[PDB]
């Protein structure tokens, strides 16, 4: 059923083309258009793939795959899978059975992962320059309005807190990072807080050693019931009370005499940080479900009130306030910062880093070409094709910078004949090849490995499927 | 191509406010869809009240609105300029120059100009009104 | 006097509206440096000067007609705003498009010392600035071309203050002499936002259908 | 000059609405108004010939004429000042 | 944006053409047709511009302008503006920037007003023959069924009452004039 | 200025016909020709890089260049001078 396969390959190629030009540290932006008419301008690939109007099953699948295990790297996986698909197509026209191409690609994947594992430069949490570089790596091309060397600082400072070593590996519980945003000034007004932050005259403000009530949950009778509900909570010794559902202002008065938030993604991290737990029904509420916060308080953002939970019990607590002008700015800042956090977190947790600019890529290709003749006939071609498909990334990376792809590919290929140039990659601003390690173009080995892995998996899935059937 | 369309959108928008520039800035007539009208050569009023069509143009409107927000005087001057930049860019695109290159070039040029602004600026005397130096300046600007 | 008037007065004057003099006290007593019954266009008026929190300076605007009234108000407002803008950053620039031309010259000079395709990108930034003199003169009905070359000639071979007087509709060798002045605070911001805009437009590759 | 012609257009149209030849009467009046002493001469539409319009009781308020001129000027300048029409909200 | 300007000029020219033939003391009448089918035959220009089915923004604007400060004179203003617009068009084809044409027209306006101010013959409330003449002036071509020299009398008599002199100028509070109508006989029964 | 650009067009096309990027090499040569001592530097098409064209034996008669310029100028001016084309007898 070639007719069903070609459509899959076309879908993959379509998504590649969708995310292609976004790639690199000079990646152009895409303009997403909602059917409403509203729009979203962005560089980040994950966001695109999220808001993107997915058509094909294989497409939605591919997206589902590229996002699996770390926000970034998706870009790489997608484009790589696209290249592999195209080269697979080229191989298919030569009447080569898919089960051969798959096997070849698998071998190539193994050799690739060996290659990355071999090249990788071990790093530690102490090598902060590396962390900074890795942070700054993804931050390039984000169109963030400056403060890259400051946002990177915030990242490096952020990951440092959320880290504790039980044994050999620090348990960087990334999920403890709260992220909010507001307008005004610029991203220089961005700032960290140790505790979680959340965007009537009410209850008191500065609570020291605060117990925090975390709760997701004829008229006269209802009043009695509601007051009963409030008193129940009051009888547990709760300093500050948090909710998600709408609270009757009468209960606000009551409690004031004793916020409703909006999102549970905050209440989550609040429960994480404070040490308390959420309750579905206040009838079950106790005094141990209350979270401990050593110095809770509230502060004014230039245009708005904002809640601060400082002095949270848990050591691994952290939040960041984002600031800027337009929505696109603060959003791109958010997503970029997420990417940074991801990359750095993976660097820390894994403890290995490599050079960008496509050094690892041309190295992997270089290796594959050597290993290719050592196996059978038809597989060798698949492996070679795999290598080429990898080089495609360098080429596209060159394209997105306004450079001639082939020339730079050949240059790097020529340079990587020396053992001592295994870090050399493409300086896109300069235009010439350079040692990407000194320029702080560093990325987590785990990201590269995962990208390769997921792309391979995706393409093999594309090739393994012979036909598409409607079921029930 | 889509880029060129965006460029044309922003450009075509800028073409309108080309005439509303400076003292002799021609008028623009805004039709309040409620069945009312207001006419002006003001960038802010126009850009604000007008219901823009194309996204790129809407983004240019956004930029202009920011420009007004920061300071009131110059708003149209920014839009016309933006249009000019894009119009000069589309000529370089025909030279087959990748956008990112043009962007960096424009960034550098902007930074240099920004650096040159004070170099070419004539600083004034604000040391009291006893002297009347300030008055002469204030008279000129008045 | 009107309630709206007295209410304004008491807070500045540091006084309090006495409900009853029997219960009054010097706590409710205000103060001002000077008060004077002054003649104002054959209309006597009580003037109060420098009292407590001076806050704003009060203009009595005598308009013979609502038009001239609103016109005078408007004039004062614009003048104040502009003077504020220049006062915030005490550096003036030669308006009438002169500074744009100067920058263009300097930016070409600067573009020369950069290579590659970027030499053409910067030069293209300069060619855009020069559209302001072009357009700005064109509004005055002057030829959009000859004016610009005349300017270039006068500029490259003369003072940076050579510009365009749109009111008079003529090219001026020195625009400061014609009292054509532009604040730097505005110009830099215009430059900034313009650059940001054109950039953001150029940076967008293509459009993609999305889901709300 | 164009303004002047545009004003004369009124005399011409006035002649048209009376079933007379516009240009001829315009030229006639123009010729007559070379004399300081014919500053009142206008077009008798029923008679068909130029005559001193003051004796015939063809009198109008100066303020009306002034206002007409004023408003027309304002209107046309408004028409010319506006470069484009935009839909707002 | 010539394309937007020409349409304005065309609108003005259209309204001119609408009110053109109504002009003068032999002005023809226009027949207004409501969408209902009902009609209104009239010479008066203001009335036309009121009941007229206005299309263009610039049009409605022009009407809004011609009626501003005196019912008559609107005719003159409209037609004049039309002529000025046409001649402006003629000037525009010669590649002359509007801001020049405007300035020129403004100068011309100033000289015109100077001219009218210069020519003008001072009159007083006592010169009743003048009042009668001025009354009769606009009354011509109205297709009113006679009694012009009587309606003019009523006018002259009417304005006389509504007039009191505080200083240099009589305060003719025109708004004190009630106007009603009924059928029967002729306008000689007006009173 | 346009004339100068039109001349540079030749270098660009010359770069095109060799499978090279026109603008880059133009800019390179332009940058190189800021030195009095590189007045011979031209484009090595096989190498791909700018080089002193005199040592490489890339030499041509001045008269040829002059004549080319002359004839091209004459041609274009002729093209520009002619306003319309007419059939005669
Ligand atoms: N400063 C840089 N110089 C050269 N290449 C870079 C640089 N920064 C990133 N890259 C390259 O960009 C690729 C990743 O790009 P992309 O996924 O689009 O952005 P992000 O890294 O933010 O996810 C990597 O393959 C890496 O080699």
């Amino acid at each position: 059923g070639k007719e069903a396969l070609r459509a899959n390959i076309a879908a993959v190629k379509a998504i590649e083309e969708a995310l292609k030009s976004t790639y690199g540290p000079r990646g152009m932006d895409k303009m997403l258009v909602d059917s409403l008419g509203d729009i979203t301008i962005t560089n980040d690939g994950a966001t695109i793939l999220d808001k993107m109007d997915l058509q094909h099953p294989t497409g939605k699948l591919l997206v589902q795959i590229a996002k699996g295990q770390t926000a970034d790297g998706t870009k790489t996986a997608v484009i790589l899978a696209g290249e592999l698909a195209k080269k697979a197509e080229d191989l298919l026209y030569k009447e080569i059975h898919p089960t051969i191409i798959v096997s070849g690609y698998k071998k190539a994947e193994e050799i690739a992962l060996k290659t990355i594992q071999e090249i990788a430069q071990p790093v530690t949490i102490n090598d902060t320059d590396v962390l900074r570089k890795v942070a700054l790596t993804s931050l390039g091309s984000k169109a963030v309005a400056g403060a890259r060397e400051y946002l990177a600082d915030l990242v490096v400072k952020a990951v440092a807190q959320v880290a504790e070593l039980r044994g050999d590996k620090w348990y960087v519980d990334l999920d403890n990072v709260q992220i909010v945003k507001k307008h005004g000034g610029s991203v220089n007004d961005t700032q960290l807080v140790y505790g979680i932050v959340v965007d009537h005259p009410g209850m008191p403000k500065r609570i020291e050693n605060a117990k925090i009530a975390l709760l997701d949950a004829f008229l006269e009778e209802e009043e009695n019931i509601l007051k009963e509900k409030v008193d129940k909570i009051a009888a547990t010794g709760a300093n500050v009370v948090i909710c998600q559902k709408g609270i009757d202002e009468v209960a606000q008065h009551y409690l004031a005499k004793k916020v409703r938030r909006a999102k549970k993604s905050d209440l989550e991290k609040l429960a994480r940080a404070t040490g308390g737990r959420v309750i579905s029904n206040i009838d079950e509420l106790t005094s141990q479900d209350l979270g401990y916060a050593a110095l809770v308080e509230e502060r004014k953002v230039g245009e708005d009130k904002m809640v601060f939970v400082e002095g949270a019990k848990n050591p691994k607590s952290v939040s960041i306030l984002i600031r800027g002008g337009l929505e696109r700015v603060v959003d791109e800042t958010e997503r970029a910062l997420r990417d940074a956090l991801g990359t750095v977190a993976d660097v820390i947790r894994d403890g290995r880093a490599v050079a960008g600019g496509g050094a690892v890529e041309i190295e992997i290709a270089k290796r594959l070409r050597k290993y290719a003749p050592q196996v059978g006939g038809k597989e060798q071609l698949a492996i070679e094709a795999y290598a080429n498909a990898i080089e495609g990334l360098i080429m596209i990376l060159a394209e997105n910078a306004g450079l001639d792809p082939i020339d730079k590919l050949m240059q790097l290929r020529s340079l990587h004949e020396n053992e001592t140039n295994k870090w050399y990659g493409l300086n896109l601003f300069t235009g010439n090849p350079e040692d990407m390690w000194k320029l702080g173009v560093i990325e987590p080995a785990l990201v590269k490995m995962n990208a390769v892995k997921a792309a391979t998996e995706a393409v093999t899935l594309v090739l393994r499927i012979d036909d598409i059937v409607a079921a029930g | 191509d889509a880029l060129r369309n965006n460029i044309l959108a922003a450009k075509t928008l800028a073409e309108m406010l080309r005439s509303s520039l400076g003292p002799k800035g021609l008028d623009k007539m805004l039709i309040d869809s409620f069945g009312d009208v207001t006419i002006t050569n003001d960038g802010a009023t126009i850009v604000k009240d007008m219901e823009i069509q194309h996204p790129a143009a809407k983004l240019l409107v956004e930029a202009a609105k920011a420009q007004d927000a920061e300071v009131g005087d110059g708003t149209t001057s920014a839009v016309v300029l933006a249009g000019a930049l894009l119009e000069k860019a589309e000529s370089l695109l025909d030279q087959n120059i990748h956008p990112t290159i043009i962007i960096e070039g424009y960034k550098k040029a902007y930074n240099k100009a920004l650096e040159l602004l004070p170099q070419l600026g004539t600083r004034i005397d604000i040391k009291d009104l006893n002297s009347s130096v300030a008055r002469d300046t204030l008279r000129k600007i008045a | 006097v009107k309630r709206s008037d007295i209410e304004k007065l008491e807070k500045a004057l540091g006084a309090r509206i006495i409900s009853s003099i029997k219960d009054a006290t010097p706590e409710d007593l205000g103060y001002a440096e000077l008060v004077e019954e002054r003649r104002v266009g054959n209309d006597k008026m009580v003037f109060i000067e420098g009292a407590k929190n001076l806050k704003a300076v009060n203009i009595l605007l005598r308009g013979s007609n609502d038009m001239a009234l609103d016109e005078a108000e408007r004039s004062i407002n614009d003048a104040l705003h502009a003077l504020r803008n220049i006062l915030l950053e005490p550096v003036i620039l030669p308006g009438g498009g002169a500074i744009e031309l100067e920058l263009a010259m300097k930016l070409r000079e600067y573009a020369r010392s950069v290579g590659g395709k970027e030499q053409l990108a910067i030069e293209a930034f300069a060619d855009a600035l020069e559209e302001i003199p072009l357009i700005l003169a064109e509004t005055a009905g002057l030829e959009a071309i000859s004016s610009l070359m005349d300017l270039r000639a006068r500029h490259a071979k003369g003072l940076s203050n050579t510009g365009v007087d749109v009111i008079g509709g003529k090219i001026v060798d020195d625009v400061y002499a014609l009292n054509i002045i532009e604040p730097i605070r505005v110009k830099s911001q215009v430059l900034k936002s313009a650059t940001e805009a054109a950039t953001a437009i150029l940076k967008i590759d293509d459009l993609i259908a999305a889901a709300p």
